């Protein structure tokens, strides 16, 4: 991944979600990533284990109508692809979310704490995700 | 001209391969005036030609990246990596071979001299002198240099006959070709033996094949710390020599075509009432030498005009401006990225295999006997392979930059003087410029010593050249032998002003730095290019 | 190409030339091309671009976690 | 395709104003010696300095440089 | 039209590859040695020459035969 | 034995001139550096019948000088071969980490040992599967100037203890 394929998600939001910061609850997710090409993930061809064992791998907290949104589930796909700062579940994923935001502060500092919050969502234990509700 | 749309595609297509694209801007600067057509010929070489040269180098950079990092080319890199690494521990191994009438009385003590650190440098003193006697030759050289030379050349090579047998006689012809460069100096030996001979019986052609001795002295290189990054070179390069050899062949075959194909449209049409040019089709070694000259695309534009008016003219003939449009296109990109290819192939693995010595010989046992500076393309190819008092107060924040305006109308100021009227309005203005520029760097040149006591070296040049030059000038002027001279030489030494920028700018200086540390990269071999040009 | 034109008509030492005499001198026409323009060239370019260190990087060891792709 | 290359490729032209200075530095420097040095040869059109290729002043010994640069 | 029994795709093989590899170098041999004259002028060698091209075109054209048959 | 006494081996069978040259080497450094505190014997025995036993107590004699005695032992290439004894000698291994340097190595010498090639190798190969701690002190680093360093270190360590 670069940014070639980056720009891809906002023509598959803007289109299919429309969601404007939320406004997708998880149907957009699977009804995005089933589709596009797989250099963001599932793909038209893997809607199966294949693609749920990869949801397993992201999580990320959730919002008014158990939504989600833009740019958390921007950061979502670019881990999981790139495999930036990602644990298997458990504090250890916040843990490993908590030295990505030290990071991301080390690179920005321009971030205010409600975009920086915003990119580093923070998915405690005991809130459940958009990724723990389909798993289970 | 730019008759047609299919005139003007053409035109701008000479121009911008760079071929007589002045002839094109002088033409229309007479025919409608000089003030506005620089503007479309600048940058129709600067767009069309330098930027389209960028892009196609990054480009194919950036294939050769990744395809140095496909499957089955990592792995036949590795299967080069893991043979030098058997032969660099070989090596050391056959050094643990340290055994201590004539088949042993006198062998014995060959074999020792004969590899003693003051051999390596008498034979490499003195093909530092065969190189030197066969480079003094010249047309007329003075007769007693002509006998002096032609006994020096049988006397070096009965001498190289001699300290080469001492290693085959005397060391053994069973293992005698063991050393890459003792079977060149045993070709080399055998190559002006065969020179001499065949001076003997043809005097005249004396291509002399006995300076190509003076490669040897890359050898001095094994002295230095250079050496593992050439010794690695000519090892990637020797083992991929079937790939470069079926690859110079495909240049040669598709030159052959193209040859035969200028002979089949051209092939005799070139008898115009002027005389055949010499850039013919109609022989063989003609038709390739034409297509030589088509591919290095320096001077297609001339062969095309023959080989349209061979046709035809601007009429009927002119179907064949496309021979030479797709063999100066398809030639001038082919035969870069045929010889990049080769280039960063066998360059970037002489880079890998000498950065797996330093991470052994110094990371390994220096380790278990008891990033950091990797350049842009390791990087990425890494990433792609996983997937006293008084004067102190100069400083005013209007000193150090309010200099720089100074110098900035100085070197402006240097681009009004008139060269040719010497005496005019304008240069005696701008000699009182002159006087005002110099008293201003001396006022600063001055304090800055003070503080600083005893890059500024070159502000020390300007500033003693001006005053010299004022002091005599205003003096006599006259009275010294030809001293106008003198002062319109000086006068040079103020084109170093603008230079003066380099060190205030600290961002020009930073980018000067990079230029300065790229030609200390391409040293080691600026200096093998400038060895096997003077061969 | 004029100097390669000079250098086939060649025929002795002062002595005038002779038109596509010695054609054959060519040959050290062209590898000279193979050897100069053509390889070493190449060999500068290929280890000027090698061998180029990224401009600015004294920023905590070039951003130690998130690297060109990562980063931007 | 050519726009996302000639925008990538235009950028990192913005992100170097210092290497385009040093050579028109070096253009600079050289077209200011050529005045001073050969600045008054006698135009001949027999020559190759003529009305049009001429170092009698700084655009046309500026334009002679980039002429010699694109190897002409 | 797709009779077996070949028995020609057992021609294609090692020394009858190695004939062809020679009858196209001195093809391009004979290729080399034309001169070409201005006006329908041929030199007395080019005349020679041409009476080979039979020679290369029926080996050639067999080449197809047997390739095509095989 | 007042103090151990010294068998290098690893090379190959003593006697092919390959681990010949590779001991006499490391033995001849070990004499002209060490000039004046070791003597270097010779064993045409096989110290594993242990005329055969008259020997080990000209062993322990050297060994009683307080001088070090290196064996040049003509028999054992195995570190299970001298599993019996209470000669407990200083054992060093002089080992080489890839085979194919060993096969270049052997057709290295000129041509009549080319006629022992595959047997040779078959030693060599179950050598590299003998047991590392069965040595003392492993040799295998390519240089002989580092590989003479390791020595000197660890028998001046040894001197020193005693
Ligand atoms: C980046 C790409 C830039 C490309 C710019 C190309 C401009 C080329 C203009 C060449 C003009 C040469 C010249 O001196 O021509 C003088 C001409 C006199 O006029 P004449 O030729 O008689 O035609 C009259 C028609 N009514 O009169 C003219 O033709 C004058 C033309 C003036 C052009 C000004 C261009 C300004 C910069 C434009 C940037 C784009
Ligand atoms: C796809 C892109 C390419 C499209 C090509 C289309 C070709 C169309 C051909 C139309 C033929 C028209 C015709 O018969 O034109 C005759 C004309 C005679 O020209 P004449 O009077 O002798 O001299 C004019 C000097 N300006 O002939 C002419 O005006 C000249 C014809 C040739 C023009 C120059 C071609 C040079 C190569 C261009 C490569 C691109
Ligand atoms: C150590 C090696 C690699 C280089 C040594 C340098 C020489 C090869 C160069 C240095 C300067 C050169 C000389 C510079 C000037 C001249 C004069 C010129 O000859 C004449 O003046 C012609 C009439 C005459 O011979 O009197 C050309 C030859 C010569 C000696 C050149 C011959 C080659 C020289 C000696
Ligand atoms: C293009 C400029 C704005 C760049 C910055 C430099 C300027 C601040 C100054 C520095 C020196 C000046 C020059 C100094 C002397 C002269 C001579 C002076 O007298 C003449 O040449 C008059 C001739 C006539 O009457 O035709 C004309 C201006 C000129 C070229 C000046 C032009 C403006 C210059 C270049
Ligand atoms: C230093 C490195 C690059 C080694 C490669 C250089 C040589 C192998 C090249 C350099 C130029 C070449 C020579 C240049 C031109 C000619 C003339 C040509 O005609 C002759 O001189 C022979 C017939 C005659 O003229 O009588 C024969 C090949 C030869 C010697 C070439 C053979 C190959 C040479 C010596
Ligand atoms: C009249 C003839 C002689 C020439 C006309 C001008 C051409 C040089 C222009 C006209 C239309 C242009 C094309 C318009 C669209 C495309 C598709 C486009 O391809 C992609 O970007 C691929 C799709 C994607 O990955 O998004 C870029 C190249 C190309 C062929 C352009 C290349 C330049 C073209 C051929
Ligand atoms: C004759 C040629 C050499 C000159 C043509 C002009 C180009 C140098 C410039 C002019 C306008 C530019 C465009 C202006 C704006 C944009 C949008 C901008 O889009 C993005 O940043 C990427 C896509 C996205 O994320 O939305 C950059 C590309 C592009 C098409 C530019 C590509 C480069 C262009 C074509
Ligand atoms: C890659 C580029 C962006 C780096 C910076 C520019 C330089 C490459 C320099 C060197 C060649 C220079 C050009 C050489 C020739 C001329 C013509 C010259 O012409 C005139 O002033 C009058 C008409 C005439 O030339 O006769 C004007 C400056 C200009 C465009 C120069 C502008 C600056 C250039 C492009
Ligand atoms: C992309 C790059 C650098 O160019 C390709 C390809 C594979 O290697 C090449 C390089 O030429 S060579 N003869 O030095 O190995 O060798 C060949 C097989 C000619 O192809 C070359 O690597
Ligand atoms: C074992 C050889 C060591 C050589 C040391 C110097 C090598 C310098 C580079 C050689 C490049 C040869 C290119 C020749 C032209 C195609
Ligand atoms: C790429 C290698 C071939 C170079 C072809 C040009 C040199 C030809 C040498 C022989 C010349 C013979 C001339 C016979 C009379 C025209
Ligand atoms: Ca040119």
């Amino acid at each position: 991944l670069g940014p070639h394929h980056l720009d891809e998600f906002v023509r598959v939001w803007a289109e299919y979600d429309r969601a404007a910061c939320g406004r997708i609850h998880y149907t957009e997710m699977y009804e995005m990533l089933t589709l596009m090409s797989p250099p963001l993930g599932l793909g038209k061809r893997c809607p199966s284990k294949v693609a749920y064992k990869r949801l397993v791998l992201m999580n990320m907290p959730v919002a008014e109508d158990m939504t989600v949104h833009f740019t958390s589930t921007l950061m979502a796909l670019i881990r999981t692809a790139l495999d930036i700062k990602i644990a298997k579940g458990g504090a250890d994923r916040q843990q490993l979310d908590s030295e990505l935001q030290k990071e991301t502060l080390a690179i920005w500092p321009h971030l205010s704490q409600k975009m920086l919050d915003l990119l580093v969502p923070m998915p405690k234990a005991s809130d459940l995700t958009v990724g723990k509700i389909y798993a289970a | 001209q730019f008759d047609n749309i299919l005139f003007a595609v053409l035109t701008v297509f000479q121009c911008i391969t760079m071929e007589g694209w002045t002839t094109v801007l002088y033409n229309t600067n007479d025919a409608l005036g000089a003030t506005w057509n620089w503007l479309y010929f600048i940058p129709l070489i600067i767009i069309g030609s330098f930027f389209v040269l960028n892009l196609v180098l990054g480009v194919l950079s950036g294939e050769f990246a990744k395809e140095r990092e496909r499957v089955e080319n990592r792995r036949a890199f590795m299967k080069l990596r893991r043979q030098q690494q058997i032969e660099r521990e070989l090596n050391g191994y056959r050094a643990w071979i340290d055994k201590a009438h004539k088949e042993r009385l006198l062998r014995i003590s060959i074999r020792h001299m004969v590899k003693s650190q003051v051999f390596y440098w008498i034979v490499l003193s003195l093909v530092a002198l065969n190189t030197a006697c066969v480079a003094i030759v010249h047309h007329n050289q003075p007769q007693w240099l002509t006998h002096l030379l032609y006994y020096a050349e049988f006397l070096f090579l009965g001498l190289f006959l001699l300290e080469m047998s001492l290693k085959m006689y005397g060391m053994g012809p069973r293992l005698y070709f063991h050393s890459s460069f003792n079977c060149f100096d045993f070709g080399v030996t055998v190559g002006s033996i065969f020179e001499v001979v065949w001076a003997i019986f043809r005097p005249g052609t004396s291509f002399g094949i006995s300076v190509l001795r003076a490669l040897r002295l890359l050898r001095i290189f094994k002295i230095t710390k250079y050496w593992a990054s050439l010794r690695n070179l000519v090892v990637s390069l020797m083992s991929s020599m079937k790939s470069i050899i079926s690859l110079l062949f495909l240049l040669f075959l598709f030159i052959v075509v193209f040859a035969l194909l200028g002979m089949q449209l051209f092939g005799g049409r070139f008898n115009f009432n002027d005389g055949t040019p010499s850039a013919n089709f109609d022989t063989f070694p003609a038709a390739i030498m034409t297509v030589f000259q088509i591919l290095t695309g320096e001077d297609w534009n001339e062969v095309m005009y023959n080989g349209i008016r061979s046709q035809g003219g601007v009429s009927s003939g002119m179907w064949s401006a496309i021979y030479f449009i797709v063999l100066t296109l398809f030639g001038n990109y082919t035969l870069l990225n045929v010889f990049l290819a080769i280039a960063v192939d066998n360059l970037a693995n002489a880079q890998e295999l000498t950065k797996d010595e330093q991470e052994e010989e110094e990371a390994f046992n220096q380790k278990h006997a008891l990033r950091h500076h990797m350049s842009v393309w390791e990087q990425r190819t890494s990433q792609l392979r996983k997937h006293r008092a008084c004067h102190y107060i100069v400083n005013l924040r209007y000193f150090e930059m309010c200099i720089l305006l100074v110098i900035a109308a100085s070197s402006i100021a240097l681009a009004a003087e008139d060269p040719v009227l010497t005496n005019s309005e304008r240069n005696k203005v701008l000699r009182y410029f002159d006087y005002v520029f110099t008293g201003v760097f001396t006022f600063e040149m001055v304090i800055k010593m003070i503080d600083q006591g005893l890059w500024n070296i070159l502000d020390f040049v300007v500033v003693v050249g001006a005053l010299v030059a004022f002091a005599l000038a205003n003096a006599l002027g006259t009275n010294k032998g030809r001293d106008i001279k003198t002062i319109k030489s000086l006068r040079v030494l103020r084109v170093l002003r603008p230079l003066k920028t380099i060190k205030r700018l600290p961002k020009l200086k930073a980018v000067f730095d990079c230029v300065v540390t790229s030609l200390k990269n391409v040293f080691n071999i600026l200096i093998v290019y400038k060895l096997f040009m003077f061969i | 190409p004029q100097v390669l034109q000079h250098s086939v008509d060649v025929t002795e030492e002062d002595r005038g030339p002779s038109r596509s005499n010695r054609m054959e001198m060519s040959i050290f026409y062209v590898v000279y091309f193979v050897v100069f323009p053509f390889f070493f060239v190449n060999i500068f370019v290929a280890l000027i671009i090698i061998t180029f260190q990224e401009q600015g990087d004294k920023m905590m060891e070039e951003c130690s976690l998130e690297k060109n792709e990562r980063a931007c | 395709t050519i726009r996302i290359l000639l925008w990538t490729f235009v950028q990192s032209f913005k992100a170097l104003p210092y290497v385009c200075l040093l050579i028109a530095m070096l253009f600079f420097i050289y077209a200011i010696i050529g005045m001073q040095v050969f600045g008054n040869i006698k135009l001949d059109e027999e020559s190759h300095i003529n009305r049009h290729n001429n170092f009698r002043s700084f655009f046309g010994s500026l334009m002679l440089l980039f002429r010699s640069a694109t190897g002409e | 039209n797709i009779v077996r029994k070949y028995a020609k795709k057992l021609i294609d093989w090692p020394p009858f590859e190695y004939m062809i590899l020679a009858t196209i170098i001195a093809n391009c041999i004979v290729l080399a040695l034309e001169q070409h004259l201005p006006e329908d002028d041929k030199t007395p060698m080019s005349r020679r020459l041409e009476k080979t091209e039979p020679y290369f075109i029926g080996i050639f054209c067999f080449e197809a035969g047997i390739k095509i048959v095989a | 034995p007042s103090m151990r006494p010294i068998i290098l081996v690893g090379p190959s069978l003593k006697g092919y001139e390959v681990t010949d040259m590779m001991q006499k080497a490391l033995f001849d450094f070990l004499k002209h550096r060490f000039d004046g505190r070791i003597s270097i014997t010779r064993v045409t025995a096989d110290i594993s019948l242990a005329e055969v036993q008259s020997e080990i107590e000209r062993i322990f004699e050297l060994a009683r000088t307080l001088q070090l005695v290196a064996l040049d032992a003509d028999t054992i290439n195995h570190p299970a071969q001298l599993s019996k004894t209470s000669l407990a000698p200083i054992i060093v291994y002089i080992k080489i980490t890839s085979p194919k340097v060993l096969q270049r190595l052997i057709k290295s010498r000129g041509k009549s040992q080319s006629k022992h090639l595959n047997v040779q190798i078959a030693a060599s190969e179950k050598l590299a599967q003998c047991p590392p701690e069965m040595f003392d002190i492993i040799l295998d680093e390519n240089q002989l100037e580092d590989a003479c360093e390791h020595l000197a270190e660890y028998l001046e360590a040894y001197w020193k203890a005693t």
